[PDB]
Formats: C-alpha cells, structure tokens, sequence
C-alpha cells in the first residue's frame, strides 16, 4: 500500500517549485532550478501527498520510476507550463507529456485525470488555455508519426485528448497574483 | 571582490542571497550553475581543499563566470558564491569568503534547528507542512546581520 498522492510535473521553469510553495505556506519566494523532488505529505490533513518532480531533461526518470511503483494510488497529474511559450515551438513540450500519458493510461483501468495548469497568466505575452492544450495535441500527434517512420526505417494511445480514459482540462493560472482558484478546484475534488 | 552568494536546497527552495553591487538578484546566474552541474558531475578535477577552505571540501566550475560551491549533508544545502574570470587573488578572496560563510552559519546553529524542526507535529503550520524557514526566521536575519 502507498498514500494517495497528486503530482506535479512538467518542463524547467514552467512554476512547479513555486506552486507547491504557494500551496503549502501562502507565499511567493525566490527559487531556483530544483535537482530533487520536494513533498508535503499529509496535506491539510487529507492524507494525500502533493509531489513536485524536477523538470530537467537528464532527471525524468524519477517521474518514470515513481510511476512505476505508485499509478494505482495516484489521484491526478498537475502538468504545468509557462503560458508565454510560442506555441509553434512545443516539440520539447509534447514528447514529455505523451511520455507521462502512455505510463498513466496504461498503468491504470480509468487512467489519471491531468490539469495542463498554464501558468503566468498575468504576462503580456501569456497564451490562451485553450490554443495552449490544441496546439499540444497537434504536437504530441506530430510526435507520434515521427516516431513511427523512424520505426519501420505509444499503442495504449489521428491523437486526441477527448478519446483517452482520463479527462483533461486546461486552465490558466498566475502564482505571482495569487490566482489560482480554478487550480485549487481542480485540486479540492482530488483530495 | 566576489559577485554573488547563494544559500539552498536540492529542492530549489532559496534561504539567503547576496548580490554584491547591491543590484536585484540574478536567478539566472545560479540557475546556469545548477544546470551545468546536472549535465557534469564532479570529478576529481573540480575538488579544491586547502588552507583557505578551512579544511572543508569544496568544488570549483567554470559556466561558458566561475562558481565555486559545499554540499552540506544534514542537512542537504548547497552554499555557492559566484565570480569573474580566475587569478590567484581572486580564487584566496572567494575561498576564504565561503570558509567563513559556513563558520558563521555553524555558529548560529542554523543546521541543527532545521533537523529539529522537522522532528514531531509542533512546528507544522496551517497546512499540516514544515516549511523550512519555519523558527529559523530570527537566527537568518542575524546572519544578513554580519554582511
Ligand atoms: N511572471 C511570473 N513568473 C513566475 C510565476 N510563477 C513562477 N514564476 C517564475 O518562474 C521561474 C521558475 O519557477 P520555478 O518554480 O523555480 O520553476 P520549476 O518548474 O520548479 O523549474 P525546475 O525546478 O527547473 O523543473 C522563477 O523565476 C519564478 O519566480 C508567475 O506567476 N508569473
Ligand atoms: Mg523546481
Ligand atoms: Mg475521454
């Protein structure tokens, strides 16, 4: 048996660190590039387990591993992203989050549900949720016929959110304004 | 002089910072740092241990500006200070200024009360969470204090 716990995840410099700060002692502070996963077991007193893996290419299999071992008592996967990204430029992006889905729709009957938390909201260049999550799915489906040309010279999984177990629902957010309601929604029917 | 002076976890979680030319705080700096030491990790070649690191360990890279940084292990806290192209006065000034950090921080017992305050439910605050500049609070302003 585990604790039940909720993950967050996702590319270097998107907010993970700082979020599970927000989250845990209602201030925003200085952080920098994390090598180890910081965690907050028991909280508010739910008994789940908030989780934030570092982003960093030469460190994913922590995320992996830890997948591995728990999917059957994780209750969700907060993958979090700097809303101000072009989004013509999400290869990066797409290859880390089809990586996640095909270990969680598989490891699990239902799958785990997925928040894509668009982070930065209140910058001038910050993208709409909604182009964010479209653009990702026309990536991760580029992703996929790459990788299968490759092959001949991903089966749990053209590619569409809608048609995986879990649901997946995008929302923007901003950590430095203290705006994150629909984050902590999403967040409080988890618990 | 040195440029930057940095106190934090492996978590990325910030205790002190120190910018010398009292300019707003330069995370990319320490960042690159951080990342370069993910993709190289140490060798013999970095270690630098002599009279002026007071006879802790330290390790020494080059970022294509220098940082030389210690890894405390209880708790785990990287403690780095940043600086300019090397020469030998340089490398004495930067090494005996990260040996007296880390006297000054011992002195004040900053090690040991983040141990303590992780043992038990006593200092957990409204989240049921430890966080660790939980009752380290005044003993961090003291060592602003002596900069
Ligand atoms: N403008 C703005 N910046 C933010 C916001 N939230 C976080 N940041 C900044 O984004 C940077 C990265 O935040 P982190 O929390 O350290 O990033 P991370 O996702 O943990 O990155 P890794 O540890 O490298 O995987 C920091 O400089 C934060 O201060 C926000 O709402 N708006
Ligand atoms: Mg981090
Ligand atoms: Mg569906």
């Amino acid at each position: 048996s585990y604790q039940p716990s909720i993950i967050i995840a996702g590319p270097q410099n998107s907010g993970k660190t700082s979020l599970l700060t927000l989250l845990t002692t209602d201030s925003v502070r200085p952080t920098v590039v994390s090598q180890e996963p910081l965690s907050a077991a028991d909280y508010d007193g739910s008994g789940v387990t908030l989780v934030d893996f570092p982003g960093h290419v030469k460190l994913r299999y922590k995320l992996s591993d830890y997948l591995k071992t728990r999917a059957k008592f994780v209750k969700g996967l907060i993958f979090m992203v700097d809303s101000t990204v072009d989004p013509k430029k999400l290869t990066t992006t797409a290859e880390f989050l089809v990586d996640i889905l095909s270990i969680t729709e598989s490891s699990c009957e239902n799958g785990i549900d997925i928040l894509i938390a668009c982070n930065k909201s209140e910058l001038f260049t910050a993208r709409p949720p909604s182009k964010i999550k479209d653009a990702l799915e026309s990536e991760i489906q580029k992703v996929i016929e790459r990788r299968k040309k490759s092959l001949n010279e991903l089966d749990v999984l053209g590619f569409k959110f809608a048609n995986l177990e879990a649901s997946v629902v995008a929302f923007e957010g901003s950590i430095n304004k203290r705006k994150i309601s629909q984050w902590r929604e999403w967040i409080d029917e988890k618990l | 002089m040195f440029d930057q002076l940095a106190v934090f976890t492996p978590q990325g979680q910030v205790l002190y910072q120190y910018n010398c030319l009292g300019k707003k705080f330069s995370e990319i700096q320490i960042n690159s740092f951080i990342s370069q030491l993910i993709t190289s990790p140490v060798t013999r070649k970095e270690s630098v241990a002599n009279a002026n690191t007071d006879g802790f360990d330290f390790n020494l890279l080059t970022i294509n500006f220098n940082a030389l940084f210690y890894l405390n292990k209880q708790p785990e806290l990287y403690f780095v200070v940043t600086f300019a192209e090397q020469t030998l006065e340089l490398n004495q000034e930067t090494q005996q200024t990260l040996a007296l950090v880390l006297k000054l921080w011992n002195s004040l017992h900053l090690s040991e009360s983040i141990l303590k305050n992780r043992q038990g439910q006593n200092e957990k605050n409204k989240h049921n969470y430890v966080d660790i500049l939980q009752g380290i609070e005044d003993d961090l302003k003291k060592f602003e204090q002596y900069f």
